[PDB]
RNA sequence: AUAAUUUGACUCAA
RNA sequence: GGCUGCCUGGGUCCGCCUUGAGUGCCCGGGUGAGAAGCAUGAUCCCGGGUAAUUAUGGCGGACCCACA
């Protein structure tokens, strides 16, 4: 029923009397309109019809940025949820593309099957599988290894499956729709698709269809009024929440923000469950991504000690004059 | 010689479905149990522990190869 | 009842609006669909607009209403889409069309027009 | 297109009527789209009354 | 520039 | 030694490491119907559209060397 990005960790306290000053840095809710483009993620609604990447280009020149992603290749026939990273925001793309996915799948079979056979044959594609991409595909044509979490059964009507299921990142499910056809003997193909989840986007109100998104941006460009055209978009630490998160004080952003790598000494607050080789974002207090990077020590060992470097930072996203320098 | 298991089921595409145990690899001999050709081996897939095995029939009846059990020339 | 239906429709003057459809294709001329409707007022070529109340998604028809008033034409909603089609004469559903030539039901299209000013302001 | 959803509990279904609440069921598929999208004036302006602007 | 990745791309030429 | 300014390894941000034309598909404009799918666009013509990120080598530039 879940995802590894829905495992909740828990905040572990290193410092408890490491305060933040509220005059230095912008949080999500005091950011100027403008900023909130530059550092922003929108959650989309897509329509059927074309493809991401031409999705991509129409937000770019109707909204004039010079500079836009996306969180994975949705079909052209497929719909639903898809992150748009913008400008300085872009890169954050990276975190999105190897998360954890969900989609609704209608699946059409050519013969005919007593109903609860199917549920048997539904409940043994769980776990790991063995897939080829098509030759339609982006990605390299090799024997991968994939894996998959969980297949609910909506509903059934005689040759028509409906049903939820959620999967890792790059797995094919028409592939695994052709599968699970021929696992039942007559074949199957899809006939439509849609997302539903991605990482931490799932279907809510920040969610937004074209027609909607681009409304909004013109009744602050035409008329002139924020409150709406700020949901539109979210602030990039939304793509974030499915990540281990270090909060670290008011001294150790400026540093940081200048290349520098994340020590020890400069840690208030950490995530729980951190291993050598994952990605872990880097806050403020007041939650602002700073930067991305790799982990050096564990849970225990940045927690314990009082020397040595925590976390090699990669790639920087804050500015450099938010907060001052204080190294 | 390796064994699979139990046939399901000839496919209307052209395939016999196999429900085996182990991981074969691409273009695989295939031969019931007395060492007499039957097809070759063109698409693997289904979960870990035991995965499905599609065959290319290179036989004139692969009707008749319904409920056996099939095996890989070694 | 969905948000671009703007008035309520008496269930007698909905038949009406059939009424002029069904006898307009075959003594005048009509536009059916959605796409050469909303291309039909544009042009100021319309006399009558006919919107289905049953039309999914809302995004698709919504702006003739507006369009309608802006170029001045009088516009009418209607029950069904399914039932739309057929008496606009096709197998299939038709969620918006428009007159342009009212052939023989001249006084039953500018009865109709009539009955639409009360309804609006 | 045949994907349906409620507008009301959030159930995806193939019918008219929620097998489930007993709403009428809507198409989940969102409004196709164009670059140039020809008549945005318009439909910005009946956006207006019904959010109230 | 080379090699990967994201469920969508393939053929060619200076 | 502390500091400025020229100097340069590492880290970090920004640029660049081909562009034509053709297939598939999409979208607009024009047109408006007997497989039945489809008026929420059949057909036919014309126009336009086809993203990103990571790792390493090369190159032009912007900051800084920081256990907080
Ligand atoms: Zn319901």
């Amino acid at each position: 029923r879940i995802l590894p990005a829905d495992i909740k960790r828990e905040v572990l306290i290193k410092d408890e009397n490491a305060e933040t000053n509220p005059d230095w840095g912008f949080p999500p809710e005091k950011r100027p309109i403008e900023m909130h483009i530059q550092f922003g993620v929108i959650n989309l609604d897509k329509p059927p019809g074309p493809t991401s990447h031409e999705v991509v280009a129409w937000i770019k020149k109707i909204l004039n940025l010079e500079k836009a992603g996306h969180g994975g290749t949705l079909d052209p026939k497929v719909s639903g949820v898809l992150p748009v990273a913008l400008e300085k925001a872009t890169r954050v793309v990276q975190a999105l593309l190897p998360a954890g996915k969900e989609y609704v799948a209608l699946m059409h079979l050519h013969g005919d099957v007593p109903e609860d056979k199917i549920i048997q044959v539904m409940k043994e594609f769980e776990g790991e599988i063995i897939q080829r991409p098509p030759l339609r595909s982006a990605v390299k044509r090799r024997l991968r290894t994939r894996k998959v979490y969980y297949i609910e059964v909506l509903e059934i009507e005689g040759r028509d499956v409906l049903f939820r299921v959620g999967v890792e990142a790059g797995t094919y499910i028409r592939s695994l729709i052709h599968h699970i056809g021929l696992a039942l003997g007559v074949g199957a193909h899809m006939s439509e698709l849609r997302r539903t989840r991605s990482g931490p986007f799932k279907e809510d109100e920040t969610l937004i269809t074209l027609h909607d998104l681009v409304d909004y941006y013109y009744f602050w460009k035409e008329d002139g009024i924020e409150e709406y055209f700020r949901k539109a978009i979210q602030p990039m630490e939304k793509a974030v929440e499915h990540l281990p998160k270090v909060w670290i004080k008011d001294s150790a952003v400026a540093a940081v923000t200048h290349g520098a790598d994340l020590a020890v000494p400069g840690i208030a607050k950490l995530h729980a469950g951190i291993k050598r080789g994952d990605l872990v974002a880097i806050m403020t207090l007041k939650d602002e991504l700073v930067a991305l990077g790799k982990a050096m020590m564990t849970s225990q060992e940045m927690l314990e000690k009082t020397k040595g470097i925590a976390v090699d930072v990669e790639k920087v996203f804050m500015p450099r004059d938010w907060y001052p320098k204080l190294w | 010689m390796k064994r699979l298991g139990k046939v399901l089921h000839y496919a209307k595409q052209g395939f016999l479905i196999v429900r085996t145990n182990w991981v074969p690899s691409l273009n695989d001999r295939v031969v019931d149990k007395r060492l007499q050709f039957v097809g070759i081996v063109k698409d693997v897939f289904g979960p870990v522990k035991m995965p499905y095995v599609a065959i290319k029939p290179k036989v004139s009846n692969p009707e008749i190869y319904v409920g056996e059990v099939l095996y890989v020339d070694e | 009842k969905p948000s671009y239906v703007k008035f309520e429709v008496p269930k007698e003057l909905a038949e009406k609006a059939l009424q002029a459809v069904e006898i307009a294709r075959d003594t005048g001329k009509i536009r059916k669909g959605t796409n050469e409707t909303t291309k039909a007022v544009e042009r100021g070529q319309a006399k009558l607009v006919i919107i289905a109340e049953d039309v999914d998604p809302e995004e698709i028809v919504a702006h003739l209403p507006p369009l309608c008033e802006e170029k001045e034409i009088p516009y009418i909603y209607v029950p069904s889409k399914k039932e739309l089609g057929a008496a606009a004469g096709i197998e299939v559903a038709a969620a918006s069309v428009a007159i342009i030539e009212p052939g023989k039901a001249r006084d039953l299209v500018e009865e109709i027009a009539m009955k639409v000013k009360e309804l609006m302001k | 297109f045949r994907i349906r959803k409620c507008p009301k509990c959030g159930r995806y279904t193939l019918k008219e009527v929620c097998p489930v609440c007993g709403e009428k069921t809507k198409v989940a598929h969102p409004p196709r789209f164009s670059p140039e999208d020809p008549y945005g004036e318009y439909r910005r302006r009946w956006k207006r009354e019904v959010l109230g602007i």
